[PDB]
RNA sequence: GGUGAAAUUCUUGGAUUUAUUGAAGACUAACUACUGCGAAAGCAUUUGCCAAGGACGUUUUCAUUAAUCAAGAACGAAAGUUAGGGGAUCGAAGAUGAUCAGAUACCGUCGUAGUCUUAACCAUAAACUAUGCCGACUAGGGAUCGGGUGGUGUUUUUUUAAUGACCCACUCGGCACCUUACGAGAAAUCAAAGUCUUUGGGUUCUGGGGGGAGUAUGGUCGCAAGGCUGAAACUUAAAGGAAUUG
């Protein structure tokens, strides 16, 4: 609940104790109850199993990744995200890579993840196109909405507060080094307006 | 004037009197 | 006889919205309501809920999708190349 | 009236040629209807090729010049190139020299 | 192809579809073949083949689901294992299969 | 029978390029010929002023010791007239007759397979 | 004036066996200091010898050659094997107008675990008793010869090391092992091999490369 | 750097050049031609798979099953539209540097959309041979593509065949070109544009002086841009075609 990629139950024995151990995983696209997991460094290229960046060639395709080695995931959890690997530096054992923002990381070759890519894909491709619908959505992650326009307020309320007319009086982008009260807008905005042209990263 | 230059000419022509009386329709 | 000209499914919005959003989620409506064919027993049997959990109605097998298909072209296209990637790591 | 039964160049039967673009102008053309020039000019000149063989190794062993074809887009090959505007009924003959 | 050596021992011979038929065929030792879709479970595979390694009858796993292995045989619906009896005149007891 | 180095000459229209450097080529050691001695900057490719500064390229040459190379001599190329310009050949001609010592020779311009659009769209530059 | 001319000082190659000649000539680098300076920034070069500048006289003059750089020591420096090609004067004069160009590569092994891409080039010749200007084969032949052609180049290059390799089409007859198929389906002149190149190996093995020398 | 010449521009950031080397998307050079294939649009690296086709060959099979076609339907360059991906190149827009009296341009620069691909649209091009399809007949000539037949033809030599490529002759069906004109045409020219006042093989389609105008209107298709269908009032003695002389 609250998240769009499905979660994976996945079952492992506990090497030094009769017993069993359920981890929970975010399920990649294709994975299957039934399923067999293969999780550590002498591990198998299978979609699904859980490799040290080290383990893989570039190119591969990895969910869940760790920002630190054994920090049991961090990067590309969000449905439809994906890590790809773009070249390993072995003598510092580093490893880069591409994360969704675009940005290019490098972390730890030792750091883990998953092959493959997260499910639930395509969510965002569907309009809500109804308030109500939005109203479930948001019901379960938390009181974000509805959002009121700081720009209806009266002063004592917003920045943006007050006027005869409904407007910003001043520019909308703000300082960094502003204070508690004054960051609302465009905090710090480097540019402003209609994105045109290209704007997968260079 | 040239023959595909009136043929703008007149696709815009209509355009616009298209325009004109959808504001009746 | 046929019942709407353009709006299928999408017909239970009526008239609000708009035509191009209403067009727009008749698309994935049809994609994450229809039955698709079971990987592992071979019939049309695995249908949606929760999207991104795709079922087989027998053999009750589940398996993880996209939001409204159950495979989505970034997968498949990733399915292809780790199994180049593989091969290229045994031979 | 029509003034080539030819009346771009030789193509008939495939109703479209992927074009060439020109030397000159870079303006694109068809290939049938290019006009082509292979220009094999030599690394040499003139009172050139005495001396650099002169103070040279290798005594004049190979000789190798530059290959490369031309196509021209006829209002440049019309401009400089070979054109040459012939006269009705001279210009039917298609003898290169 | 190996569809059309199959496809003649429909018109031509002895054939079970179907996991129960075939293993009453495998324990019986009538078989001398069977074959078996891809898609088809391991689990099923083994049980299967260890009928066979016992009956010494000989297996070939059809490249393609039992959607394809039932459309194979003429038949309309799927087949996860066909065992042939009598191979009418087909070969494909003796074919590289 | 002596040493040796490579050529690497280039010319367009309105500018040409002569340097010598190591055959393994990653260490470069002198090449500025371009517009030098000349400067109205119509003159850039001219003969004279190939010839002018080809000079003081075949000087340092010497002036650091070297007697041979041959050439890896390049017209622009690319999607570009692909042809030899003006001050490509008035340039070696004032640089074996600077009494220095040539060899196996070649055409290093590049060519590609038919793609890579040029300017000036399907009417070209239009004059 | 910092005058850098008598700051550095030269190195050598020279070639490797499988020919005749092997004095290459000279290099310049830079002083081997250490704070960086030439042990590792070393052996990542090229050069473009003739090859009868390499081996012998000029029936053997067309082919271009790389060589890579591969270690150094005192007073050393040896490069090995990087690739091949052909020269512009020749296959610009060998591809005439009104003949059938044929062209074909493959990439294969051999024992030295370098994969690589050969390629190969071939014509057509008319038959010296022959009236028809254009001497074209049919496409029955084009297929049917490329088939053949990548019969026979993988079995050389599988067929051994590339010293062995080098050592096989130095000589060049594996040019007319190519008109043996042929002469059975076209007279097929100027048939020659006219490039090779890759880019992966197996990690240095210092030992195995000091075996072309003596 | 770029051009006729310049300038906008890039250069302590080592620019342009070199070397090793890697990524991304697009394209397929040279071979390429009066050469092939497809209903047309159109189609040029390799290999494998999938179905498809004309010509040929044929003492095989059926036996009039056919020709052409309102309605209706399949495909349909380029650009353009919707949703993803892609977005290297070149590049409507827009912004600029120059030229000019002016210069919204031509030349230079940056570069949005686009250019590429998937799912769906759109249905127009000087989509041209400005030349309907099936059939018959009328005239000479050498090239060439495919199939075929003919051989004490040449070459491969292996040891001569077998073959393969090649030469010569013939015959079907192609893409053309040449010379003639019986003949046709207003001519330019045309083996059809010929076998017409000596006017009739079958069949489909369009035009009826120029403008008005492919405009108005209605119907219909399309998301839109727009496609198909498509007048009239009035106005006018010409407008047009081919060739000759200037
Ligand atoms: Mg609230
Ligand atoms: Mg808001
Ligand atoms: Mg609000
Ligand atoms: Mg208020
Ligand atoms: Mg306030
Ligand atoms: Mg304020
Ligand atoms: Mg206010
Ligand atoms: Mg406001
Ligand atoms: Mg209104
Ligand atoms: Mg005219
Ligand atoms: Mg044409
Ligand atoms: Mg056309
Ligand atoms: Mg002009
Ligand atoms: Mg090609
Ligand atoms: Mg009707
Ligand atoms: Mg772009
Ligand atoms: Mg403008
Ligand atoms: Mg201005
Ligand atoms: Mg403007
Ligand atoms: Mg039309
Ligand atoms: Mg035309
Ligand atoms: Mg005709
Ligand atoms: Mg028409
Ligand atoms: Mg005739
Ligand atoms: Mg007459
Ligand atoms: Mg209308
Ligand atoms: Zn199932
Ligand atoms: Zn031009």
């Amino acid at each position: 609940s609250g998240r769009g990629a499905p979660l994976a139950k996945v079952v492992f024995r506990d090497p030094y104790k009769y017993r069993l151990r359920e981890e929970i995983f975010i399920a990649n696209e294709g994975v299957h109850t039934g399923q067999f997991i293969y999780a550590g460094k002498k591990a198998s290229l299978n979609v699904g199993n859980v490799l040290p960046l080290g383990s893989v060639p570039e190119g591969t395709i990895v969910s869940n990744v760790e920002e630190k080695p054994g920090d049991r995931g961090a990067l590309a959890r969000a449905s439809g995200n994906y890590v790809i690997i773009i070249g390993h530096n072995p003598d510092e054992n580093k490893t880069r890579v591409r994360l969704p923002s675009g940005a290019k990381k490098v972390i730890s070759s030792d750091a883990r993840g998953v092959i493959g890519v997260i499910a639930g894909g395509g969510r965002v491709d569907k309009p809500l196109l109804k308030a109500g619908r939005a109203f479930h959505k948001y019901r379960l992650k938390r009181n974000s909405w509805p959002k009121t326009r700081g720009v209806a307020m009266n002063p004592v309320d917003h920045p943006h507060g007050g006027g005869n007319h409904q407007h910003i009086g001043k520019a909308s982008t703000i300082s960094r080094g502003a204070v508690s009260g004054q960051k609302a807008g465009l905090i710090a905005a480097r540019r402003t307006g209609l994105l045109r042209g290209s704007q997968k990263t260079q | 004037m040239r023959a595909k230059w009136r043929k703008k000419r007149t696709r815009r022509l209509k355009r616009k009197r298209r325009k004109v009386r959808a504001r009746s329709k | 006889a046929k019942r709407t000209k353009k709006v299928g499914i999408t017909g239970k919005y009526g008239v609000r919205y708009g035509s191009s959003l209403r067009r727009q989620v008749k698309k994935l409506e049809i994609q994450q309501h229809a039955r698709y064919d079971c990987s592992f027993c071979g019939k049309k049997t695995v249908k949606r809920g929760a999207a991104g959990i795709w079922t087989c109605s027998c053999c009750k097998k589940t398996v993880a999708g996209g939001a409204y298909t159950v495979s989505t072209a970034a997968a498949a296209t990733v399915r292809s190349t780790i199994r180049r990637l593989r091969e290229m790591v045994e031979a | 009236p029509k003034k080539r039964a030819s009346n771009g160049r030789n193509k008939k039967g495939r109703g479209h040629v992927k074009p060439v673009r020109c030397v000159n102008c870079s303006k694109s053309i068809p290939k049938d209807k290019a006009i082509k020039r292979m220009a094999i000019r030599n690394i040499v000149e003139a009172a050139a090729v005495r001396d650099l063989s002169e103070a040279s190794v290798y005594p004049e062993y190979a000789l190798p010049k530059t290959y490369n074809k031309l196509h021209y887009c006829v209002s440049c090959a019309i401009h400089a190139r070979i054109v040459r505007v012939r006269s009705r009924e001279d210009r039917k003959n298609r003898a290169p020299p | 192809s190996i569809n059309q050596k199959l496809a003649l021992v429909i018109k031509s011979g002895k054939y079970t579809l179907g996991y129960k038929s075939t293993v009453k065929s495998l324990r019986q030792g009538k078989s001398k073949l069977i074959i078996i879709a891809a898609n088809t479970p391991v689990l099923r595979k083994s049980e299967l083949e260890y009928y066979a390694m016992l009956s010494k009858t000989k297996v070939y796993y059809f490249q393609g689901g039992n959607n394809e292995l039932g459309t194979a045989v003429g038949k309309l619906f799927r087949v996860g294992v066909v065992s042939i009896l009598e191979a009418g005149d087909s070969d494909i007891l003796t074919t590289l299969a | 029978s002596q040493v040796f180095g490579v050529a690497r000459i280039y010319a367009s229209f309105n500018d040409t390029f002569v340097h010598v450097t190591d055959l393994s080529g990653k260490e470069t050691i002198a090449r500025v010929t371009g517009g030098m001695k000349v400067k109205a900057d119509r003159d850039e490719s001219s003969p004279y002023a190939a010839m002018l500064a080809a000079q003081d390229v075949a000087a340092k040459c010497k002036e650091v010791g070297i007697t041979a190379v041959h050439v890896k001599i390049r017209a622009t190329g690319g999607t570009r007239t692909k042809t030899p310009g003006p001050g490509g050949q008035a340039a070696l001609r004032a640089l074996a007759r600077s009494g220095l010592r040539i060899g196996r020779i070649e055409d290093v311009t590049p060519v590609p397979s038919d793609s890579t659009r040029k300017k000036g769209g399907r009417r070209g530059r239009r004059l | 004036v910092v005058d850098p001319f008598t700051r550095k000082e030269w190195f050598d190659i020279k070639a490797p066996s499988t020919f005749e000649n092997r004095n290459v000539g000279k290099t310049l680098v830079n002083k081997s200091t250490g704070l960086k300076s030439a042990s590792d920034a070393l052996k990542g070069r090229v050069v473009e010898v003739c090859l009868a500048d390499l081996q012998g006289s000029e029936d053997h003059s067309f082919r271009k050659i790389k060589l890579r750089v591969d270690e150094v020591q005192g007073k050393n420096l040896l490069t090995n094997f990087h690739g091949m090609d052909f020269t512009t004067d020749k296959l610009r004069s060998m591809v005439r107008k009104w003949q059938t160009l044929i062209e074909a590569n493959v990439t294969v092994k051999t024992s030295d675990d370098y994969v690589l891409r050969i390629f190969a080039i071939a014509f057509t010749r008319k038959q010296a008793n022959q009236v028809k200007r254009h001497s074209y084969a049919q496409s029955s032949h084009i297929r049917a010869i490329r088939k053949v052609i990548s019969e026979i180049l993988t079995k050389e290059v599988q067929g051994s090391t590339l010293a062995q390799l080098t050592s096989k089409l130095i000589p060049e007859v594996i040019n007319k092992e190519i008109e043996n198929a042929t002469k059975d389906i076209f007279p097929l002149q100027n048939i020659h091999v006219r490039k090779v190149k890759l880019l992966k190996q197996p990690k240095f093995d210092v030992g195995a490369l000091m075996a072309l020398h003596g």
